[PDB]
RNA sequence: AGGACCGAACCGACUAAUGUCGAAAAAUUAGCGGAUGACUUGUGGCUGGGGGUGAAAGGCCAAUCAAACCGGGAGAUAGCU
RNA sequence: ACACAGGUGGUCAGGUAGAGAAUACCAAGGCGCUUGAGAGAACUCGGGUGAAGGAACUAGGCAAAAUGGUGCCGUAACUUC
RNA sequence: AAUUCCUUGUCGGGUAAGUUCCGACCUGCACGAAUGGCGUAAUGAUGGCCAGGCUGUCUCCACCCGAGACUCAGUGAAAU
RNA sequence: CGAUGUCGGCUCAUCACAUCCUGGGGCUGAAGUAGGUCCCAAGGGUAUGGCUGUUCGCCAUUUAAAGUGGUACGCGAGCUGGGUUUAGAACGUCGUGAGACAGUUCGGUCCCUAUCUGCCGUGGGCGCUGGAGAACUGAGGGGGGCUGCUCCUAGUACGAGAGGACCGGAGUGGACGCAUCACUGGUGUUCGGGUUGUCAUGCCAAUGGCACUGCCCGGUAGCUAAAUGCGGAAGAGAUAAGUGCUGAAAGCAUCUAAGCACGAAACUUGCCCCGAGAUGAGUUCUCCCUGACCCUUUAAGGGUCCUGAAGGAACGUUGAAGACGACGACGUUGAUAGGCCGGGUGUGUAAGCGCAGCGAUGCGUUGAGCUAACCGGUACUAAUGAACCGUGAGGCUUAACCU
């Protein structure tokens, strides 16, 4: 339950290939405030699908 | 469902009390016997008189189980105590003068037709 | 599912005389003796309604020579002939299975006048 | 193997779950709006709803049984006189949620669930 | 011949008048219609396409739409073939009802099963379990021991392991048939056919006699 | 009355499981034994290395014991690696 | 060795129920154990229930299950009574 | 026999079936009288065997509740 | 020897055939039956207990049979520790004594989070040469292959009888296997009820919290096995041992040398499942894009803008799909999820009141009330318009044909 032999520089990179983070690709607009929010999300300001339904 | 080490009771006026089935017989490997079938038995409680001895090998046949038969319909009958009566080991053809308690129908197998006749009901 | 709905309340015996738990009803039903045909009478206590529809089924329990016999009974079947009701009993509750161990004149149950 | 199973576990046994629910329903009943997260958003819509279709009916009974869950009056004071009545006409949804960020601490999906008039 | 795509709703009993009462299964076929006729010609073999139930026309894709304009059936959900038996000519757009089974006594279901996640080897295959105390230490389910020695020195391929249960495609053969309504136009055979209540299965006739 | 009885605090350590790079260089959980006596416990003293003490196992004597630990003879000697 | 499921002597010791300083629910008082959020696979750990059978398991009834109280009744061989 | 090698001795009992158990027989390899012989009430976390009771020990596993395992965010070893 | 853990047990195997059963034959001191012996055959199958640590053996009872062997006397980074194998203690015994005896008894720590191979699964990338969604092909590979019994033939053949067939057919089983939730059952800490103590909601009533779900009796769905269906084949091809026909060498004879006919669970198909990464990367259907422009050591060249379709992807509601990916359903033109609406189920007569009774408590309202995952309906809430990725007719040669 141990390595016997030291992998190296390739079998490490190799692993690490799809450990890589995937991307947003896409950040919806709102109606009214106009901000770039996540598809499905309040915006950071509080509006969602142009209103400030969260009135913070 | 009856096994290995299952402690019955005897059905029928021949001296037994209470017998321990040992083996189920017709074939390799065999788990439970149920209501139709053949088990060899010892005796582990005897009438004094008796037709029978205390600790005598010989053939047996479960007519009543706690487990239960199921008709065609998928109307089961269950009883509240594993029965049988005793065979004599060669050629069976039964033991016994009386039949006690209730036996079911599916004892029409023809070789069974004296245990048909001695039971009172069904 | 309307499809199984269908095809189950063409099915169903219309008679069906209603009773509950705790009654004694007597179940006649038919033994088939070969190419004869003869009919029964099954009579004890019902102890349980396993009231599905069409897969509905009770139970009844009849002492006999010491050695307590439940039968369940598939209610639409046509080998169950009829149903007749003779003790209404009195139960709290809608499954008896105490019945298995109270054994004796401490098993039966109370009247049903009401 | 979870064939048709409903419910959460939520990871938490049985009594914490059920006191849980009994205790963040009193919050949204009180403050009209609630920031939890997401999991545990869904799973509240499916208990304060049942207690708004009690407080559909003003019997003695229905105070008797949205007391014995939730066990506060005031949270059943809000029920049957302001919350229960005004809601008697939208038979259905009267739970809202909204997704909203990340919690700083551990990464969570925060959502809010809210009623759907919150009007002032 | 060929046989039939269907979609199971489930299991229900049967009365007959003279006692037994048989476990059937219902199978609700539709008008299966026929949009492509393979032959040996240019295709190298001779089958039929066949589709089934109806489908959203906003869920329908363009490569797909104007497979069925082609055929000038209505599009169903999915598509399926059948091997032909050399004297059973049909064209496209022919819609083979049920009334095939009127005198087949015994059909062959074939669908997909119910999938367990992933099993351990005590389900999946059957693997005994080893004694639950007299001193066994944290190992009363496992699968014990999985090969030799030195000497095969490996394990061999086609060794029963833990992993993937059912979600499998399965055939069960010679499952008698007890009503062929047609105005519903339902099937009711014997026994249990694959599982997953309201997914499609494809009945055949039986290969076996 | 009692090295008497059942049983907590208290003291012990029979069995099982866990744990075995541990929560821990000997524990936890579940059950188990004494439990007014040859009882247990605090405080302080006393007994030193071929010596002690030992209801005695070759046990214990600072996670060390068929002869402690520290420095010194001392870079012992090593037909062996 | 650590913000370590360990070790540590003395003192005060409430309500209900109970023989009780046991235990169970509370008081006064103090705390929620310094990672979280989901999912509800295998297999592991701790537990719950189980048809029919009932030790066949197994080195072995190991483990588990089971018994459990008070009051009266009744109680074997043997005995140093 | 905590002692008996041959030996699973022979007889009896217990089991349907008993290399262990109980009772005997002496053919004590190689018991034996304070390195004590032989008994013996009570005692024992003491060894051996049997019987009632109870049961997932097992026939042969099933489902369930939870703590891990799995997914994401944070921190972050190890023997080799 | 700077360590290969050493018996048996358990779990899991798997190969050989010198075959234990089933299959095929020849011989018989082979009448039948049942047997002996030899040849061919490895597809499948091939006991449970008692005693012992035992493998082994012995006994009991089955079975068609209870196969020999190889695999580190297969199997401890899988379990066990009873045996052998440390310290303790004792008997016999040998020794003056320390102690000693595969002589006896009693007791006596079993570690590892898996990098690589391997195997079980499950995906990501690229490829397959215009890009896209489906549906198949079948090279190749895997799974399955067991049999008892009664009955018909038939008391027929055979035989003095006693006994008792061959060949073919029917049916009901034992084991194993796949699937399944209708049935019968288990579970069902998300359903309803009974109840012990205590506490709390100001009090009564009525409730809740804790006590392993506190203890309990029931029990939807789902999930199961003991529940119920289903399988093993037929047939065809080529053969083994074998049996032959014709037939010379060798005027006869002769199953072989030419030629020809049968011949077994083994062999190849037939049954089931995987499968075009089968780089030998397959076929059919179908759908989608037909804009100009500069530059260059001008080459399947590179770059600029105008366009970005088929589709997929991502996100969301999500599922009898699931460890995570994946797979399916659905996204307002909507029933995917929740809520709701009526029902089914289960529990079994809620509460409040009235009446009766000294009271506990019983009656009537009332088969009430509450009901989880189920069934049928309803846009009430939630699935936003958009954006992202994927382009702009697709190499050279030759052939065959339209031009």
């Amino acid at each position: 339950a141990v390595q016997q032999n030291k992998p190296t520089r390739s079998k490490r990179g190799m692993r690490r290939s799809h450990d890589a983070l995937t991307a947003v690709t896409s950040l919806s607009v709102d109606k009214t405030s106009g901000e770039k929010h996540l598809r499905h999300h309040i915006t950071a300001d509080g509006y969602y699908r142009g209103r400030k339904v969260i009135a913070k | 469902m009856i096994q290995e080490q299952t402690m019955l009771n005897v059905a029928d006026n021949s001296g037994a009390r209470r017998v321990m089935c040992i083996k189920v017989l017709g074939g390799s490997h065999r788990r439970y016997a149920g209501v139709g079938d053949i088990i060899k038995i010892t005796i582990k409680e005897a009438i004094p008189r008796g037709k029978v001895k205390k600790g005598d090998v010989l053939k047996a046949v479960v007519v009543r189980t706690k487990k239960g038969v199921r008709r065609p319909d998928g109307s089961v009958i269950r009883f509240d105590g594993n029965a049988c009566v005793l065979l004599n080991n060669n050629s069976e053809q039964p033991i016994g003068t009386r039949i006690f308690g209730p036996v079911t129908r599916e004892l029409r197998s023809e070789k069974f037709m004296k245990i048909i006749s001695l039971a009172p009901e069904v | 599912s309307n499809i199984i709905k269908q095809l189950e309340q063409e099915q169903m015996k219309q008679d069906v005389p209603s009773f509950r738990p705790g009654d004694t009803v007597e179940v006649k039903v038919w033994v088939v003796e070969g190419s004869k045909k003869r009919l029964q009478a099954f009579e004890g206590v019902v102890i349980a309604i396993r009231n599905r529809g069409l897969h509905s089924a009770f139970t009844v329990r009849k002492i006999s020579n010491g050695e307590g016999v439940e039968r369940v009974f598939q209610t639409h079947s046509p080998v169950v002939d009829s149903i007749s009701v003779k003790r209404r009993g009195a139960v709290r509750k809608a499954k008896l299975y105490y019945l298995r161990e109270r054994t004796g004149k401490a098993a039966r149950i109370k009247e049903r006048l009401n | 193997m979870r064939h048709r199973k409903s419910g959460r576990q939520l990871n938490r046994n049985s009594s914490h779950r059920q006191a849980m629910f009994r205790n963040m329903a009193g919050s949204l009943v009180r403050h009209e709006i609630i920031k939890t997260t997401l999991p545990k958003a869904k799973e509240l819509r499916r208990v304060v709803e049942p207690l708004i279709t009690l407080a559909k009916t003003d019997s003695v009974a229905n105070r008797r049984l949205a007391f014995a869950r939730t066990r506060d009056n005031e949270i059943v004071a809000k029920l049957f006189n302001e919350l229960g009545p005004r809601f008697a006409s939208r038979a259905g949804g009267y739970t809202r949620i909204l997704k909203c960020g990340f919690r700083a601490g551990d990464n969570a999906p925060m959502a809010y669930i809210e009623l759907v008039d919150r009007s002032e | 011949m060929i046989g039939l795509v269907g979609k199971k709703v489930g299991m229900t009993r049967i009365f007959t008048e003279d006692g037994v009462s048989i476990p059937v299964t219902v199978i609700e076929v539709e008008a299966n219609r026929v949009t492509q006729v393979k032959d040996l010609a240019n295709d190298g073999y001779r089958a039929i396409q066949v589709t089934t139930g109806a489908k959203k026309a906003n869920r329908v894709t363009k490569p797909e739409a104007g497979h069925f304009a082609k055929a000038g059936v209505e599009a169903g959900r999915g598509l399926w073939e059948f091997r032909l038996a050399e004297g059973e000519e049909f064209t496209v757009g022919q819609s083979i009802s049920v009334e095939l089974f009127a005198d087949v006594k015994k059909v062959d279901v074939t669908g997909t099963s119910k999938g367990k996640g992933f099993a351990g080897t005590v389900k999946r295959w059957n693997f005994r379990t080893q004694d639950a105390t007299h001193g066994n230490s944290l190992s009363h389910r496992v699968p014990g021991s999985i090969g030799q020695n030195q000497t095969p020195g490996k394990v061999f391929k086609g060794k029963k392991m833990a992993g993937q249960m059912g979600n499998e495609r399965v055939t069960v053969q010679s499952l008698d048939v007890v009503r062929v309504d047609a105005e519903r136009n339902l099937l009711l055979v014997k026994g249990a056919v694959p599982g997953a209540t309201g997914s499609d299965l494809i009945v055949k006739p039986a290969v076996k006699a």
